[PDB]
């Protein structure tokens, strides 16, 4: 009997039980990744187990474990407490400005957001190497660096634009939501934010989208049928269907999208506005209906 | 407020917006 | 050529239609011309 | 449907005989427990009044 | 035993309209597909239509009502007109003036029947084609989190006021009026997890779109044919989960993963809506009590003054 | 009372640990299913 | 023929169904008959 | 025909109903006829 | 033949359910019938 | 020919009942005619 | 036949369980019975 | 199903016979405890009034 | 059969486990009883 | 067999582990024992 | 299917016989402690009062 | 040629009419000349 | 047999590790011993 | 299986049986220790009371 | 074998020297030493 | 052989580095030396 | 040979330069020099 | 021969162009310059 891969097994095309063990043997090919093409060599071109290490897989490693000391440096020591759900990891004083002493405190924070900062370049550089070693394309690196800038519009700069740098979150598991909290109510109505608003459609978007394909990939899996089942069951339910390649397509660029307008409103609500209901306060003035109400139904 | 500094900035948050608004000019471009 | 017949008179149509609207509101709440209970 | 009465063998299979007269009993049952239930319960503390 | 032909074109009640399908173009061009193509219509529908469409009618009347019957000010004040519901007093009566509240009850009713009927199509259609019922049941876990918000909720707590007000702007008053009704959701446990599941959902569909889409050169794109035997496409995305994380998954656990993480989503979040008023009053202090809250003796205010 | 409530404890720290111990094995029995031998086509041959 | 039997019978059927609701709903709210409520 | 018997039907009952209920609800909200208190 | 016998046993059978439930609803909501404590 | 009757029929009727719509509206709303109160 | 055994067992089953939570919970917070204090 | 009875041989299996025996007795010791443990609890503190 | 044995004992089993808790918690968040500190 | 050997076991040391933790700290909690002061 | 008794061989294994002595002797041996530490701390602080 | 005939049409005449409307609202808004009271 | 002694093994490792930490912990946590201050 | 005994032939390998040695003496070790510690820490300062 | 040495090696190493890093970090967390000021 | 020669070498070294950052690091923080203006 | 020797010279100049970069920014910004004022 | 000319040429040029805009930007940022008033 022949063991499929959804896990049937169909007694006796080209298809052939074959082992992972060649599979992975095959497809090593080891000399294409991007530092090789600029230094001519990569130091590090080989796997320790089932993960390749490169040059930026040395660089992420390195700012892992330099993040992960640093953060628990602050928070079992200088501050006493022991458990992890009751840490707050402080940014330096809004007062010292952009400047950094160690000698004072929020020192720390610092050496863990740039440890950080290193360690997500790091992983994306790597995901691009590994990437270019199987001659695939480069999509999961754009998603990945959509997520990158997204921390770096948050923790770098959104606190250079507004000059003092005790404008960045401090690292607390249940006090990052203190932070969100306090900034999303200093500007009043969030909600009213436009980008805010489109990043919340695409991220419910982004959920229902995957519920679906994954009902209708699964709806199909284990029965006899001819492949165009699919079809015409999303024809007589909305009277479309997309196809097999433009469900992916759509995925990413949503996925993308929702994560690209959340820091440009994050960014924008940090300096260009001040107030998100006097933001409004251009719509009942326009000269096509400033003159048609009275009393309550004025403006 | 500086209004260079947060100029550039939105400078590079619009450029950061970039490379998906590339990958569906490539899709596009191909599939003619 | 360049256009079609039907997309020219679409487009004609609908900036025409648009065009009488916005200035017909613009006129009404301008309140300049004692029209409609002033 | 060998065991299955005459009248009602076009709507009912052998093993779903034994099942439903299960069901029956356990409803005919519930409902006598559930009249006793009520009726003290009022006895208690009348809902109405 | 089924055929596809019979079932995209029959006719009357039972059968299909605009069955002269149509073509876009530029979705053909960008998402690979642009037939417009016939639409089912089998009394499983008829209903959902009619009921949705009294609905809408009821509320868009109301909100005519509302500006005294002026067109230009019904443009000017759209996305701020809404239909609330009945006031605190007279918690879950229905004798309630129809400016009051009347007009709520019955456009949340018609709606109720108009999503009931919807999952009855989708279930009846389901069977009808041959493939499973997967996205029957996921719809039920998403009414469930909708019928609590609705339903649920405003019942055990004694009024109507505890529903939203059928408005574009409503529906954003009412997440911020429950947030600081019950003291803060941030420290809300269900609410938490159920952020943890929508974030979770997002990237994974991010990650298994990118994923299909780099590896379309050799059609990994097909589903169907590649979880009867792999191809070079599926190889490629394991070996490249496989080297980047240490472990990976075949073209048939993914959707499986997906589904969980929406489902999780959605009964997370309708358990935590529950048990908000009902059996919690302040978040805040219960985690407080719970040792879940940080100390915060010697602030810097100065972030948070203009 | 250096201690959290009961029900702290529940709805903390129970599901907590579910949601751990789930992925864990979720993420184990993926992999065997994945890394099991099944029909494939030959990378020599398929180009 | 245009329209068959069944369409004809489910559409009478439910425009009757809502319009029986929504005038019971209305004259109850209304509240003009002294009616389940003082 | 450019049009069917079918379609026109359908247009014209789902009109009737839709301005008979609209003036219906206008007529009992504008309050100009003592009708229903 | 027009309908079949389960689609009219459904129909029926969700619909008398629904009614029910709503009626009962409706009625003791009211307050003007003095059950469970007035 | 550019455009076919059906087209035709349908962009008119819909554009007359629309603007006549608008029309009573507007005229009702401004309260300058002492018509229904 | 028209039904399933299993379908109207699965039917009656769940429809009588959430009958009598719904009661019990309803009776319960209505408060008018002294029962659990 | 050579152990099961003739009634309820189309419903049951030589291996699901035992487990149901097993089954239902741990039913019935359940009822037992349940019941002495209600009545103990009423004569410790009565919960109707 | 109409039903499985296997699907009987997981149904009977899940729902006792569950009914099990859920009673005793009502019943001794109601404190009603002075058990375990009152 | 309806069950396996391993599921059962699996089952009941997943529950009785569970358990075990849950009543530990619940009576640690409610504080009416004096244990670990 | 030799080291397990008649009665039990549809439903049990020759290898998991072993298993399930051993499950039930620790079992056991747990009952009994629990027993004990129950008594015991019956004798220092009730918790019914 | 580098641009077609059709795409230079169309952007001119967009850019057109958004500048003539830019235009005339801008001023009417400035206040500047007494037009339309 | 039902299990292997690597997954035995692995269990009970890791099972023995988490409790002692959290024991150790929680004795720390309760201050009841006068250890470390 | 040739140095596992007769009785545990069907469950246990031949290179198992020493590694299951091994754990089984450093548990023992283990259980000595703990039971010391324990003595010890009771001596010390007692946690019922 | 059930356990390779490349595997035994590797987890004790590092639970060696997580557990080193915890110790010493809760040490002078603790203050009950008066080591490094 | 169960390790290669390099992993060795480049653990060891990795290792090696980290350390001596972090001690660097906590021990100039600390401000219990004079150093680097105190 | 475990490791080659334009390997090496990549790595132990970028470990340099990297160090190098680091010890200059540590000490401006521990401002104990009086360097660039400070 | 270890490391071509090419290479070579292109690393360091890229290197001395990141010295020098990185040089020149913290030179100009710091208290001394304050970009050039
Ligand atoms: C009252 C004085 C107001 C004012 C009020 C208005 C209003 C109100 C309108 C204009 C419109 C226009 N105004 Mg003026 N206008 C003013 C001052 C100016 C000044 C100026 C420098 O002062 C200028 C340059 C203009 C210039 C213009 C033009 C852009 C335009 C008229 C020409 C046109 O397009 O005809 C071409 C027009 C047509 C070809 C329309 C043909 C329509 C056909 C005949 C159908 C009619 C409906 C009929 C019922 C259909 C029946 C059959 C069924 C369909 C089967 N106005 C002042 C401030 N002006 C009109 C316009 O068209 O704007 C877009 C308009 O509606
Ligand atoms: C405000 C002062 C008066 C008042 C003044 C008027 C005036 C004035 C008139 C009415 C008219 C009507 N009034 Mg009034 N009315 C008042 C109060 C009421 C009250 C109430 C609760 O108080 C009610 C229920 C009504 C009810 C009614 C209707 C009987 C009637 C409009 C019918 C309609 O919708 O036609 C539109 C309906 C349709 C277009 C649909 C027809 C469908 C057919 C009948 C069924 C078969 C459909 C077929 C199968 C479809 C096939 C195609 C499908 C696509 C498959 N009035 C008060 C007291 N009323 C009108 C009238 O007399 O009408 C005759 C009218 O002119
Ligand atoms: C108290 C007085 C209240 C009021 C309270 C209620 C309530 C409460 C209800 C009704 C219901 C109805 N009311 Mg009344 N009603 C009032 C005034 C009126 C007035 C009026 C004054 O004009 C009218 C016309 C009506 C008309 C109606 C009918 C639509 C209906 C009863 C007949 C029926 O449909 O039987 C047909 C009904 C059946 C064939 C049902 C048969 C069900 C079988 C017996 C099983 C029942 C369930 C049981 C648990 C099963 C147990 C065993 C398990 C299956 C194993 N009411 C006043 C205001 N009325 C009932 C209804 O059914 O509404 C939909 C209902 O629930
Ligand atoms: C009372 C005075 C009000 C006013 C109130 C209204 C109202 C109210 C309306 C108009 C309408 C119009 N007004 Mg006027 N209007 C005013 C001032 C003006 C001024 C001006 C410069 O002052 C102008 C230029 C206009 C111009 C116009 C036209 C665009 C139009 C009438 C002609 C038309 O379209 O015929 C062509 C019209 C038709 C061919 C209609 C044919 C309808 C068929 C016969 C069906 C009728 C309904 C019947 C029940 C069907 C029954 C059977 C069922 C189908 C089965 N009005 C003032 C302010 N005017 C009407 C219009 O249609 O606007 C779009 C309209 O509704
Ligand atoms: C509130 C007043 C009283 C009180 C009043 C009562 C009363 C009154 C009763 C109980 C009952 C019980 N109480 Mg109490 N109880 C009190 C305080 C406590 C405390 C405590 C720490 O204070 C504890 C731990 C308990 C514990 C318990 C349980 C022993 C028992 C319910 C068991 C159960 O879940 O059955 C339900 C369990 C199941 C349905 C699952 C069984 C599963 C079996 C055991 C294993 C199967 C394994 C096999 C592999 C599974 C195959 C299928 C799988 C799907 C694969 N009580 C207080 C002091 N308690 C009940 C009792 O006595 O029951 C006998 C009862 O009626
Ligand atoms: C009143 C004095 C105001 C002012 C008010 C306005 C207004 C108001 C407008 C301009 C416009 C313009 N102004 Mg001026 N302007 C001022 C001072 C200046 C100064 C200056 C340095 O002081 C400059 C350089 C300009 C320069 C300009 C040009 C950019 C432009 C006119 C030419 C053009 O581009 O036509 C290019 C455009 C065309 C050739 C369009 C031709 C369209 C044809 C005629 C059709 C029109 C519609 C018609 C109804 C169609 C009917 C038929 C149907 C389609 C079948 N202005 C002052 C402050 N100016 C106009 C403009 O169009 O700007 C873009 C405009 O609307
Ligand atoms: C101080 C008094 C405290 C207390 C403090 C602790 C602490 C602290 C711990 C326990 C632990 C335990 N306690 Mg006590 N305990 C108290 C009261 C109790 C009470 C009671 C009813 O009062 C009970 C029933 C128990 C019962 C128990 C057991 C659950 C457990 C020891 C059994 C075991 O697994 O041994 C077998 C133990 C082993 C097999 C461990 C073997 C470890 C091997 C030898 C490696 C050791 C590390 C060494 C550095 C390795 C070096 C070589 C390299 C690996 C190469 N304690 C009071 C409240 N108890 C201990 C435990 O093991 O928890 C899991 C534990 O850590
Ligand atoms: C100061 C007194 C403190 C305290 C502070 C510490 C600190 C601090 C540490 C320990 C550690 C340990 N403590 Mg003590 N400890 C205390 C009280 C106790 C009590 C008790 C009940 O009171 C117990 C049971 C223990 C028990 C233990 C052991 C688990 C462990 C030491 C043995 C071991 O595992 O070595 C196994 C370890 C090895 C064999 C490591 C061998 C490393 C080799 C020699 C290389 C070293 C690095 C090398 C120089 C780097 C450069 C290499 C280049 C190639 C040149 N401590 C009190 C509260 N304890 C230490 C430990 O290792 O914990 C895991 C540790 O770090
Ligand atoms: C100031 C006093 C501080 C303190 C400050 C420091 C600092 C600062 C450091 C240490 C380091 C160490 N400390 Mg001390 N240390 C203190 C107290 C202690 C105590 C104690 C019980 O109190 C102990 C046990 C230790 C123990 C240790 C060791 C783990 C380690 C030194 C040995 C080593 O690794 O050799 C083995 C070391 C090697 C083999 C290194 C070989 C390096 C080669 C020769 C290259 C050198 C660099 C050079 C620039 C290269 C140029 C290349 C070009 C191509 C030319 N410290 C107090 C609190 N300690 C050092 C360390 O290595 O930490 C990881 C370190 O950096
Ligand atoms: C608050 C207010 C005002 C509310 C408004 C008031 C209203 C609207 C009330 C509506 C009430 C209704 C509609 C109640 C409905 C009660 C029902 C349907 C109970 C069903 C019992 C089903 C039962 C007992 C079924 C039992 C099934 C059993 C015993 C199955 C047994 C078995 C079967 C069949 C198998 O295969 C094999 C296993 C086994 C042998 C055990
Ligand atoms: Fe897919």
């Amino acid at each position: 009997a022949l063991p499929l891969p959804s896990g049937e097994t169909l007694p006796a095309a080209s298809a052939e039980v074959i082992p992972f063990s060649i599979i992975e043997e095959f497809y090593k090919r080891p000399g294409k990744t991007l530092a090789a093409r600029f230094f001519g060599v990569d130091p590090f071109d080989f796997w320790i187990g089932r993960f390749y290490v490169g040059l930026f897989g040395a660089i992420s490693i390195i700012g892992i474990i330099l993040g992960v000391a640093f953060y628990l440096y602050e928070g079992v020591v200088n501050e006493g407490t022991l458990n992890i759900l009751a840490m707050r990891i402080e940014p330096p004083p809004v007062s010292q400005g952009l400047n950094v002493d160690p000698a004072q405190p929020g020192f720390f924070w610092f050496l863990t957001m740039v440890a950080a900062t290193i360690a997500f370049v790091g992983w994306l550089l790597r995901q691009i190497d590994i990437s270019l070693k199987l001659d695939m394309g480069m999509e999961v690196p754009i998603a990945f660096g959509a997520v990158v800038s997204s921390w770096i519009t948050l923790q770098w700069l959104r606190p250079i634009a507004m000059g003092a740098w005790g404008h960045g979150f401090p690292l607390g598991i249940t006090h990052h939501l203190d932070w969100v909290s306090n900034i999303g109510y200093q500007y009043y109505n969030f909600f009213y934010n436009p980008f805010h608003a489109i990043g919340i459609t695409l991220l419910f978007a982004s959920t229902l989208f995957l519920h679906m394909h994954g009902s209708a990939v699964l709806s199909e899996a284990k029965r006899n049928i001819s492949d165009q089942n699919i079809h015409v069951f999303w024809r007589n339910i909305l009277g479309y269907s997309i196809g097999e390649i433009g469900i992916h397509r759509v995925a990413f660029w949503t996925g993308a999208a929702s994560v690209l307008f959340s820091n440009l409103c994050i960014f924008l609500s940090g300096t260009f506005v001040k107030d998100w209901n006097a933001f409004w306060g251009f719509w009942d003035k326009m000269p096509i209906w400033n003159g048609v109400g009275q009393g309550a139904l004025v403006a | 407020m500086n209004w260079i500094v947060a100029t550039f900035m939105l400078m590079f948050v619009l450029v950061a917006f970039l490379p998906l608004v590339v990958s569906l000019a490539y899709t596009w471009v191909t599939n003619p | 050529r360049p256009f079609e017949f039907r997309t020219s008179v679409v487009v004609s149509t609908l900036l025409g239609l648009v065009m009488a609207l916005l200035i017909h509101f613009v006129v009404l709440s301008s309140g300049a011309f004692n029209w409609l209970r002033a | 449907n060998d065991l299955v009465p005459d009248q009602w063998k076009p709507l009912f299979n052998n093993a779903q005989w034994l099942v439903h007269d299960i069901v029956v009993k356990t409803i005919y049952g519930g409902l006598i427990i559930a009249v006793i239930a009520h009726v003290l319960c009022w006895a208690w503390t009348p809902w109405i009044r | 035993p089924i055929d596809l032909h019979d079932e995209e074109y029959r006719d009357g009640l039972e059968g299909t309209i605009a069955k002269p399908p149509g073509h876009v173009g530029w979705m053909q061009r960008l998402l690979g597909e642009g037939q417009v193509g016939p639409i089912y219509v089998g009394l499983w529908g008829v209903i959902s239509f009619i009921t949705f469409f009294a609905s809408a009618f009821i509320i868009l009347v109301d909100y005519g009502r509302q500006v005294g019957w002026n067109p230009i000010i019904y443009l000017r004040e759209f996305w701020n007109l809404a239909v609330y519901p009945p006031p605190t007093e007279y918690g879950l009566s229905w004798n309630v003036p129809w400016d009051k509240g009347g007009a709520w009850l019955a456009a949340t009713f018609f709606l109720h029947i108009s999503v009931l009927t919807w999952w009855a199509r989708l279930y009846t259609r389901a069977k009808a084609t041959g493939v499973g019922t997967q996205l029957a049941w996921g719809f039920a876990s998403a009414l469930s989190l909708y019928f609590v918000i609705y339903l649920f909720h405003p019942l055990a707590l004694g009024n109507w006021s505890a529903a939203p007000g059928h408005g574009f702007r409503a529906i954003l008053d009412w997440t911020n009026y429950v947030s600081i009704h019950w003291g803060n959701f941030y420290y809300n446990p269900f609410h938490m997890l159920s952020i943890f599941f929508l974030l979770g959902s997002t990237l994974l569909l991010a990650m298994h779109g990118a994923t299909i889409v780099a590896t379309s050169k050799w059609k990994s794109e097909m589903e169907f044919t590649e979880m009867m035997a792999e191809g070079p496409g599926t190889q490629r995305a394991q070996l490249f989960w496989r080297w980047v994380m240490g472990w990976n998954a075949n073209s048939y656990n993914i959707h499986i993963w997906a589904w969980w993480f929406a489902a999780f989503t959605a009964i997370t979040g309708a358990i935590g809506l529950f048990l908000s008023g009902t059996l919690v009053p302040d978040w805040y202090a219960w985690g407080e009590t719970a040792k879940i809250v940080a100390p915060w003796p010697n602030p810097d205010w100065a972030q948070y003054v203009f | 009372s250096p201690w959290p409530v009961w029900s702290g404890y529940a709805l903390c720290f129970v599901p907590l640990a579910a949601v751990i111990l789930g992925f864990i094995i979720a993420a184990r029995f993926t992999d065997k299913q994945a890394t099991s031998a099944y029909l494939r086509l030959d990378p020599a041959k398929a180009n």
